[PDB]
RNA sequence: UUUGGCAUAGUUCC
DNA sequence: AACAGAAACAACGGGCGGAACTATGCCGGAC
DNA sequence: GTCCGCCCGTTGTTTCTGTT
């Protein structure tokens, strides 16, 4: 159809405890980043990259309906594995999984919005590297990714 | 070295590098012995259960469970497999000029006659004429059988397999009797014809004697029959066997008995041999071959791994390479992105100022003499690709006319300047996101040439007597041909056979859905055989081809294609017992 | 079938986008008849929908301006009105008969170029 | 293009002459063979704006056994054969009173107008041929062995021969391609002829069912 | 009219005489004079070579029909 | 002169 | 406008070698 | 003595055209 055909490629990431798919864009604002210039500051790191920038873009283009935080992690929260019925309880709820199970290994106080942020966007950084042949793809084989 | 080129041998030693290269070359061949096994065994049951129950019965008919006819008579022709032997048939081959002088029977030269045939035989041969019309009878015969068999095996291929060894048993009688070949003999032609005449009676495949049995025996006998002629012609005997009367006798008792011994035997068990006789060499065994195309031709997929579609041309373009480049870029499947060098979309109101300065002059000369949006759509197509298949800008833009209609509007260049431009301009809803869409289909699905699906084709002269066309010259010979074939990728058959200049004859795919859907269920029968010979052959094994048609008529006797999987097993009408046994038993008891 | 359907769906967003485009009282532009001294074989014909007789005049111009420049560079109204009548014959929409009678002005200037005769 | 359009009109009435020729209907041997531009001139080589228009194609043949036994082979000139166009044949068929006709489509048949064709089929019988499925004869192909379609007196005295029911045969269905080719309904048996590697020919037997 | 094959095939062959080497074990004359033998298989090989062996064949057809065979008149192959 | 079973692991042979 | 025939995509379920020989742990828990 | 990892045949859902 004629709009995924113009959009061709979207990002999306699967956070565990959560029922489906999430764009990106809703996560990185869940965090508490809302500027384009700064999801795109934590993403892309050099700006004289245009195939990059038009790469994200289609990504950013589902950031015409989200704006704050508090609606971003209800979006986020809607879909936990018991939905609530009311909508402070989804909203913890929302917090808690991004701040408990995603990244555990970043950190889990309080303050780690700032460092899960940046590597959230070094994921993403990784993966639009690969879409771009840039670099190889692991393979599983390899004896140093195996303990 | 880098990359496992052993230069030392076993005897020198290997060094550290080569012997890890060898220790990783060796561990895919334990891979493959350790994988095969499991995968040919379970082909080899599924075999087994598809044709448990199929029998030789009393009638000579080959029938199932259900008394449902599969042969009327064993491997076409009623023999037993373990009594056949390799043979050449001797008379296809040769010339005419060869064929005539081999095989005439010369009675007017009479010095031949006088040094090959006695004295008191020579006077009869040359006084009589009854003899004479009936060696010229056989010749017509023989000259019949010649133009039969011609027709049975195009590619003049003279090895067969058939019941009797003339040759052997015609050496065991010249080592029986004695027989001294630099003297004439005392066996009389007429004797000769008159005896194969009488014998060929007592070799019975199909009893009775209305026209239905007669013609049966005919054509059960036809192969067999074409080959003792040959054999024991007349002019033959005369000239190198150099046999006897008693000899003759004791040959065609021989001929009977043996004939009679090799007759299958009813209450075999056909069916379970066919299955172990093609399954056993399962575990010995750009495309697929061995054990994956034993799977998919078992059990017949719409969606095959490698499908592939061998194409021959008709005339000129079989030789001469233009044409064949021609029917090659006809066949190969290709949007706009295949030529397609950049695109982009800019934002140019002004028809005469316009943001690009290459497309000034020929845009005002088109906009001169005559609403419109300001939006714009240009892009540049690649020269290489765009001269490589024959292409023309003018082609293009009626491709995009018959696609979009005349809603949109379109101003291209010509080859003549460097950059080939194409200009496109529109005659909620708004601009820029319409032009993308526009753009993203005008690039993946415009279908400039080619036919859908087709995705790559090739184009490469054969080397195989298989796949090169061999026809017969004036003289009668067999001469073989080299003419391009092509081997495409993807598979059409229907529109590559309806194509201009495609020969519609020996056209042929290696999907078995697809020879169905197309041409029946004969074909389809036959596609099936030789994609099972092929298979089988590439390893250079042999397997009896009763066998072979066995597996290919139980696979296509109801009309239908019959996977050997639990649909196709409990598709038949059979019990519920032989099918509860077979991938599937509460169910079909319950069912039942 | 998935080809078919994207086909299918792409043909109603686009029927969708253009009838937006299309404006209520689409205007038939009026075929004004060829003048006494028009000098085009058919030139009363309607076939080309939106090709009027004005354009194909102009075209006609195209013609012999490109082939009195040959001549004049080798040392001709026939030849013009026969290439435009030809060239009118073979196509079936204005904008491709357009587009070939400018190839043939091409061509003519190339043969002028290379100080051949057209 | 015109000319492609005038080959492929060519070669749909030359596989449908070929066709009639084996369904024993009396075509001759000029009709049988006719080069391209013999067509050409007989019945236009301009397509689009000439005298070819799919229709005075239309094919008028009595068989040879029975010249009050008679087929049609219409062109339609819609790509989407319609109730209302086969209203219209049927109606000039039950006119000249002729009971069998071909239709050749261009693209395709709407379910509505393949069942109003399935409901009258003792009163009239009419078969679709697309337009892709003529370009071609399938029975040329040498895949494919020869078909002879069998009178119910050799049926039964093959039946009678082999003391088979016809339960016992192989079958054939009644939408393959040679059967629609041939014309053949259930109940019929086909007898196959085809050379073999064992014993020099092979004769088979197919009920179509 | 009997249209089955005249040879014994090798399955009649086998099962006859292992009926017939059963029916001699169990003590029952035999239609040969034995020149010394003892083994029941034996004398039933001797029979069937001299053909006195007293059972006939019966044949199913497979259209329900059947034929009586004897040993006596089916040409013994092996 | 009387009879346990379920699961897991290792090994032999094609 | 109501109804009906045919088709694209999605979800669900069954299917996956043959033999053979040793050994070891376990067969319900609280009151 | 009582309670506690891949393929592909079916069927559904939904959709898209034709008739009257």
């Amino acid at each position: 159809g004629a709009k995924k055909s113009a959009i061709g490629q979207r990002i999306v990431a699967t956070l565990p405890y959560i029922k489906q798919e999430v764009p990106i864009i809703i996560v990185f604002r869940a965090l508490g980043f809302v500027s384009d210039r700064d999801i795109l500051e934590h993403i892309i790191y050099d700006f004289e990259d245009p195939e990059m920038m038009e790469m994200v873009k289609p990504s950013l283009d589902e950031a015409f309906v989200i704006q704050e935080q508090n609606v971003a992690l209800n979006f986020i929260g809607s879909r936990g594995a018991k939905p609530g019925v009311t909508k402070e309880k989804r909203i913890k709820y929302a917090k808690e999984v991004l701040q408990k199970e995603m990244l555990p290994h970043v950190g889990v106080s309080d303050f780690c919005e700032t460092k899960k942020a940046y590597f959230l966007g070094y994921m993403v950084h990784r993966l639009l590297l690969a879409a771009l042949g840039r670099r190889e793809l692991d393979d599983r084989d390899h004896y140093g990714n195996k303990r | 070295e880098s990359r496992g080129f052993v230069e030392n041998s076993y005897l020198a030693g290997l060094t550290p590098t080569e012997f890890f290269f060898h220790a990783m070359g060796g561990r895919e061949g334990l891979i493959d012995t350790a994988v095969k096994t499991a995968e040919t065994g379970y082909i080899q049951r599924r075999l087994i259960k598809s044709m448990e129950s199929v029998m030789v019965k009393y009638d000579a008919t080959v029938r199932n469970s259900i008394n449902q006819v599969v042969q009327l008579r064993y491997g076409e022709d009623g023999l037993a497999g373990e009594s056949v032997e390799f043979q050449n048939l001797a008379t296809l081959k040769p010339s005419n000029k060869a064929f005539e002088k081999k095989f005439r029977f010369d009675y007017t030269n009479e010095r031949a006659l006088r040094r090959t045939l006695q004295e008191d035989l020579v006077k009869d041969v040359l006084s009589n004429a009854h003899i004479q019309n009936e060696l010229e009878r056989e010749f017509e015969r023989m000259r019949e059988d010649r133009e039969v068999l011609r027709v049975i095996f195009p590619t003049g291929d003279s090895k067969v397999v058939l019941p009797c060894n003339l040759l052997r048993m015609i050496w065991n009688a010249q080592k029986i009797f004695h027989i001294n070949p630099r003297l004439p003999s005392d066996l009389h032609p007429i004797k000769v014809v008159e005896g194969v005449k009488e014998l060929s009676k007592k070799l019975v495949i199909v009893n009775g004697d209305d026209p239905l049995s007669r013609q049966a025996q005919e054509n059960a006998t036809l192969l067999f029959n074409i080959h003792l002629r040959s054999t024991l012609c007349s002019r033959r005997m005369a000239e190198e066997f150099r046999l006897s009367g008693e000899a003759f006798d004791w040959l065609l008792g021989e001929i009977e008995s043996k004939f009679n011994q090799a007759i299958a035997h009813p209450g075999e068990m056909v069916g379970a041999l066919a299955a172990q006789s093609l399954g056993e060499p399962a575990t010995q065994m750009n495309v697929t071959l061995g054990v994956p195309r034993l799977k998919e031709l078992i059990n017949i997929s719409k969606k095959p791994k490698t499908p592939s579609l061998t194409v021959f041309l008709l005339g000129q373009s079989a030789r001469d390479a233009e044409r064949a480049k021609d029917i090659l870029c006809r066949l190969e499947h290709t949007t706009l992105r295949k030529v397609t060098a950049n695109t982009a979309i800019y934002y140019d109101p002004n028809p005469q100022s316009t943001v690009v300065a290459e497309d000034q002059e020929w845009v005002n000369v088109y906009y001169e003499m005559p609403r419109i949006s300001p939006w714009l759509l240009r892009v540049e197509l690649d020269r290489k690709h765009m001269t490589d298949r024959k292409l023309t800008m003018e082609q293009i833009a009626e491709k995009i006319n018959a696609g979009f209609g005349d809603d949109l509007n379109c101003i291209f260049n010509d080859d003549n300047a460097e950059k080939l431009v194409l200009r496109i301009r529109i005659m909620k809803m708004d601009d820029d996101v319409f032009l993308r869409c526009i753009e993203s289909n005008m690039l993946t699905d415009m279908t400039l040439q080619g036919i859908e699906q087709i995705s790559k084709v090739y184009m490469h002269l054969p080397q195989t007597d298989n796949k090169k066309k061999i026809i017969i010259t004036e003289d009668g010979e067999f001469k073989a041909l080299q003419e391009w074939i092509l081997e495409t990728d993807g598979v059409s058959l229907m529109r590559v056979l309806s194509e201009k200049d495609v020969d519609p004859v020996r056209t042929t795919s290696n999907d078995i859905v697809e020879i169905f859907t197309v041409l029946g269920i004969e074909a389809v029968r036959k596609a099936l055989e030789r994609e099972l010979y092929h298979v089988i052959s590439f390893d250079g094994s042999y397997v009896n081809y009763r066998h072979l048609a066995l597996l290919c008529d139980t696979m296509t006797c109801r009309g239908h294609l019959m996977a050997i999987t639990r649909h196709g097993v409990n598709r038949q009408d059979t019990g519920p017992l032989m099918k509860c046994s077979f991938e599937e038993t509460v169910d079909v008891l319950m069912e039942a | 079938g998935r080809d078919e359907a994207h086909k299918r769906e792409w043909n109603l967003f686009y029927q969708k986008q253009m009838q937006l485009r299309k404006g209520k009282d689409p205007k038939i532009e009026e075929f004004v008849p060829p003048d006494e001294n028009c000098p085009l074989k058919e030139a009363s014909s309607r076939r080309i929908p939106r090709l009027t007789v004005k354009a194909r005049e102009h075209c006609l111009r195209l013609l012999e301006e490109a082939l009195s420049s040959n001549r004049q560079s080798t040392r001709l109204r026939a030849k013009a009105v026969e290439l435009e009548h030809e060239t009118f014959r073979n196509a079936k929409v204005a904008n491709l008969y357009k587009a070939s009678v400018l190839k043939k002005v091409a061509d003519i200037h190339r043969a002028s170029k290379d100080g051949q005769p057209y | 293009d015109d000319e492609e359009e005038t080959y492929r009109l060519w070669k749909i009435r030359k596989t449908i002459m070929q066709l009639c020729h084996d369904r024993g209907y009396l075509v001759t041997q000029d009709g049988l063979d006719q080069t391209l531009e013999e067509f050409k001139a007989q019945f236009g080589g301009k397509p689009s704006e000439g005298r070819p228009r799919r229709t005075d194609l239309t094919v008028l043949v009595a068989h040879n056994d029975d010249p009050t036994d008679q087929m049609f082979v219409f062109f339609p000139e819609e790509p989407k054969v319609g109730i209302k166009t086969i209203k219209v044949y049927c109606q000039r068929m039950q006119e000249e009173n002729i009971t069998r006709a071909l239709i050749v489509v261009q693209q395709g048949m709407t379910p509505s107008a393949k069942q109003s064709l399935v409901d009258m089929a003792p009163k009239y019988i009419l078969e679709q041929f697309l337009q892709q499925e003529l370009l071609i004869n399938i029975t040329e192909h040498e895949l494919v062995p020869e078909h002879v379609v069998m009178t119910k007196e050799e049926v039964t005295e093959l039946l009678a021969r082999y003391k088979l029911r016809e339960n016992q045969l192989p079958r054939i269905q009644a939408g393959d391609p040679v059967a629609r080719y041939f014309g053949i309904k259930r109940g019929q048996v086909v007898k196959i002829i085809r050379p073999s590697e064992t014993a020099g020919r092979y004769i088979t037997y197919r009920l179509v069912q | 009219k009997r249209i089955t094959t005249p040879y014994m095939t090798k399955y009649e062959r086998a099962r006859v005489l292992g009926t017939r080497a059963l029916q001699i074990a169990m003590c029952a004359p035999v239609m040969v004079e034995l020149e010394g033998e003892t083994d029941p298989l034996l004398i039933a090989m001797k029979e069937l070579k001299a053909r006195k062996i007293p059972i006939i064949i019966r044949r199913y057809l497979p259209d329900g029909s059947y034929e009586d065979w004897g040993v006596d008149e089916l040409i013994i192959t092996d």
